[PDB]
Formats: C-alpha cells, sequence, structure tokens
C-alpha cells in the first residue's frame, strides 16, 4: 500500500542511499535485506541529484486541538457567504528531468483576477529541498492551447503569493474576518495552496483584536485583512468543494442549470467565477 | 509515472506538517492529540557494537540504540519543507542517526526534541559524558 503524495518524479532508475532516502520505500533495492536496510561498504552516497517530489495528494483530515478545520460543512459555508472566493488553478506538466506531476501555472479567482506563476516545484537534493523553477509544458490538446503563451509570462512565487494576499485583503477586509475558497474537484487547488497557505492555531492580528488571516515570513507575525500590507502567506483559510454536494457532470453543465450570464471563456478566473456562482444559486436562490 | 516514497498511514501527519507555520510544533501537537508517529523510516541492520555517537558516517548503534538513515528521521526532509538552519541545509541527511531503543518508535519526534553534545558527540541525557 502506497500513496502518490511525495511521489518521486525523477527519471533516475535507482533509489537512494540509506542516509539520503527520506523513507524506507525510497531506499534503492540493493540495500534491502532481512526486512530492513544495510549500509554497504564501498557504495557511496550520490552528491549531485535533483529529484522532483510531487505535491499531489494532500489529506487535510487531521483533528488536532486548537487547529481549525480547513474544509467546512455546507451549513458553515452558508453562514460565511460574504467570505466566498471561487478558486481554480490550471496547471502545466513536469517534463524533461522529471515526469508525473502538475505544477500551478494560472491561478484564477472569482474576483476576475488571473495570476501566472513560473512553473516551480519541490526538488530534493543531497542537502535540502530546493523550491525552484522546473522544466514544464502545458498539457497537449486544443482545450489547453491558451496556456502556451503563459509558460513565458509567469512571475516568481515570492511575488505571486504577495499578490494573492493583497487581492484577498482588498476584497474581504470590509466583508469578513476569513476567506472561504469555493472549489470544484479540490485536489489540485489544495496542491496549489501549498505554495501560498500556512496553518496553525487560531491567532489574532499584530495590530488589533481581529483574527489573523495572513502571515509574514519577514517577521514571523500575523495580520488580519486590514493590516496585511506586504504579507506573503494566507493563514488558516477555509474551503469547501461544491462538487461533493451531489452534482453529476462537469462544472459548466451544473452552473448553466441556474445561470446564463456567465459564458465559458475557458480560463482559470472563469472557472472560479462559475464555481462561486453555482454555489450561490444552490444555497440562496428559491 | 514516478515512484512512490510514502505510505497512506503517513498522509495526514505529513500534510498537516507540510502546511504548518511551525512544523515541529505541529508534529508535537499532532502526537498530543493522539496521532501516530511518522513511520516508514530507514531503520538499519547492524552489529550493535558501535561507538554510540549520535550522528555518524556509518551505523554506530551501541546495545542501547538503533541506527537509522538520517534524512528519514528529519521532519523537514520527510515533509520536503525548509530547514530552520541559517543556510537551510540539513545536519542529518547524508549521515546515520543513532536513537535510544526506548525512543525508536518515534525517531522523527526524538530528533526534534533532543540535542547533540558538541564536545563528546553523544545525545544530551542519552549518553553525553560531559554533565
Ligand atoms: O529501488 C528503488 C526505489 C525506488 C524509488 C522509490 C521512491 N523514490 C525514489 C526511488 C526506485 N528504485
Ligand atoms: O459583496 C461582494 C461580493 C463580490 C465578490 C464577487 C466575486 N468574488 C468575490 C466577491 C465583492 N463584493
Ligand atoms: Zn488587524
Ligand atoms: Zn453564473
Ligand atoms: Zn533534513
Ligand atoms: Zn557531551
Amino acid at each position: 500500500n502506497v500513496t502518490g503524495l511525495f511521489k518521486d518524479c525523477s527519471k533516475v532508475i535507482t533509489g537512494l542511499h540509506p542516509t539520503q532516502a527520506p523513507t524506507h520505500l525510497s531506499v534503492d533495492t540493493k540495500f534491502k535485506t532481512e526486512g530492513l536496510c544495510v549500509d554497504i561498504p564501498g557504495i557511496p552516497k550520490d552528491m549531485t541529484y535533483r529529484r522532483l517530489i510531487s505535491m499531489m495528494g494532500f489529506k487535510m483530515n487531521y483533528q488536532v486541538n486548537g487547529y481549525p478545520n480547513m474544509f467546512i460543512t455546507r451549513e458553515e459555508a452558508i453562514r460565511h457567504v460574504r467570505a466566498w472566493i471561487g478558486f481554480d488553478v490550471e496547471g502545466c506538466h513536469a517534463t524533461r528531468e522529471a515526469v508525473g506531476t502538475n505544477l500551478p501555472l494560472q491561478l484564477g479567482f472569482s474576483t476576475g483576477v488571473n495570476l501566472v506563476a513560473v512553473p516551480t516545484g519541490y526538488v530534493d537534493t543531497p542537502n535540502n529541498t530546493d523550491f525552484s523553477r522546473v522544466s514544464a509544458k502545458p498539457p497537449p490538446g486544443d482545450q489547453f492551447k491558451h496556456l502556451i503563451p503563459l509558460m513565458y509570462k509567469g512571475l516568481p512565487w515570492n511575488v505571486v503569493r504577495i499578490k494573492i494576499v493583497q487581492m484577498l485583503s482588498d476584497t474581504l477586509k470590509n466583508l469578513s474576518d476569513r476567506v472561504v475558497f469555493v472549489l470544484w474537484a479540490h485536489g489540485f487547488e489544495l496542491t496549489s495552496m501549498k505554495y501560498f497557505v500556512k496553518i496553525g492555531p487560531e491567532r489574532t492580528c499584530c495590530l488589533c483584536d481581529r483574527r489573523a488571516t495572513c502571515f509574514s515570513t519577514a517577521s514571523d507575525t500575523y495580520a488580519c485583512w486590514h493590516h496585511s500590507i506586504g504579507f506573503d502567506y494566507v493563514y488558516n483559510p477555509f474551503m469547501i468543494d461544491v462538487q461533493q454536494w451531489g452534482f453529476t457532470g462537469n462544472l459548466q453543465s451544473n452552473h448553466d442549470l441556474y445561470c446564463q450570464v456567465h459564458g465559458n471563456a475557458h480560463v482559470a478566473s472563469c472557472d472560479a467565477i462559475m464555481t462561486r456562482c453555482l454555489a450561490v444559486h444552490e444555497c440562496f436562490v428559491k | 509515472a514516478g515512484n512512490a516514497t510514502e505510505v497512506p498511514a503517513n498522509s495526514t501527519v505529513l500534510s498537516f506538517c507540510a502546511f504548518a507555520v511551525d512544523a515541529a510544533k505541529a508534529y508535537k501537537d499532532y502526537l498530543a492529540s493522539g496521532g501516530q508517529p511518522i513511520t516508514n523510516c530507514v531503520k538499519m541492520l547492524c552489529t550493535h557494537t558501535g561507538t554510540g555517537q549520535a550522528i555518524t558516517v556509518t551505523p554506530e548503534a551501541n546495545m542501547d540504540q538503533e541506527s537509522f538513515g538520517g534524512a528519514s528521521c528529519c521532519l523537514y526532509c520527510r515533509c520536503h519543507i525548509d530547514h530552520p538552519n541559517p543556510k537551510g541545509f540539513c545536519d542529518l541527511k547524508g549521515k546515520y542517526v543513532q536513537i535510544p531503543t526506548t525512543c525508536a518508535n518515534d525517531p522523527v519526534g526524538f530528533t526534534l526534541k533532543n540535542t547533540v553534545c558538541t564536545v563528546c558527540g553523544m545525545w544530551k541525557g542519552y549518553g553525553c559524558s560531559c554533565d
């Protein structure tokens, strides 16, 4: 029994030296015997590898005292409709030095904002994990042709995450004390959140009694939506996957049952606008 | 395409710690709320006639210890997150780590909570000959 979370996407045929492998599964077969691993004199460590590790498959089903649930019920989401931000991500595929994972490319929100990131992944090395630009290509097919020019218009992730915090803060500061990301088939949106979300116990802002919605790696401080200028991470967001409410077909077909003013322009922000709009019609209309 | 590194019993804890502002505190809290320690570490077969030093080039477990691959006992390596070191490099990856047998059910938790003596090379409270 294995999971795809942290799958090694490199094209190296062999596994790792026992001192460098993060796990028993990842150790090369040559070192495995009698249920465990052995050090083999004369078989050295590898001092130049770069192995892309997949961030697909996160499971946020922990129950830890003092840490809030990220995924919330339909009833809780309805009470916080003013915090709703539709979110969708279109990805690109790892290629060349790696294969088998999706990297965020276009991040779209129900505010109409699309942000484009440089294709970036988590590459294990002999010394650490290097968060770095990786070779990538858009998926093939006419439905993904619009992503081709985006491969060379991306911004570094340190810039993208500041822009996400600023957009959320400007949109929500007078509407809610939180954000609820409204999603449709959440797996890749949750993988993309790894690049701009941090979690922990509920905290208060560094300038008021409001709950903290943002975190700064510059000072290790917390802020609400009003005091987050320059902050780089979204802190303790909430989310809900609308697809889990009993719909059968794709997003567009279910959205179109209640709404006709949102035409499909095939872009991340459009999917994010449709997801929020479908949730609003399902919970508040008639 | 690709080769799995992880097992499902570790998905929740690694996801929780991969998103935390403070991963070490998150792992400690996860255990205190009843979670299972991280498994699928790299445990070595050895002769248990080693020096007993904490961090070594080859396995050095004495009869009171077990030897593990160093990266596999490092929370930051297991979650593929930043190390809290100044230059962001790991002191366990590329070495073997000796862990007291009584603590070998949670090697990751052991390395997070304990300190190596720089004078004698042994863990403080678990072998250090200085104090
Ligand atoms: O004997 C082996 C281990 C395997 C591997 C699994 C996970 N990560 C890297 C490599 C490939 N060859
Ligand atoms: O009261 C509102 C709702 C509106 C909005 C629209 C789409 N996504 C998020 C928020 C902004 N102001
Ligand atoms: Zn504030
Ligand atoms: Zn609509
Ligand atoms: Zn490490
Ligand atoms: Zn000592």
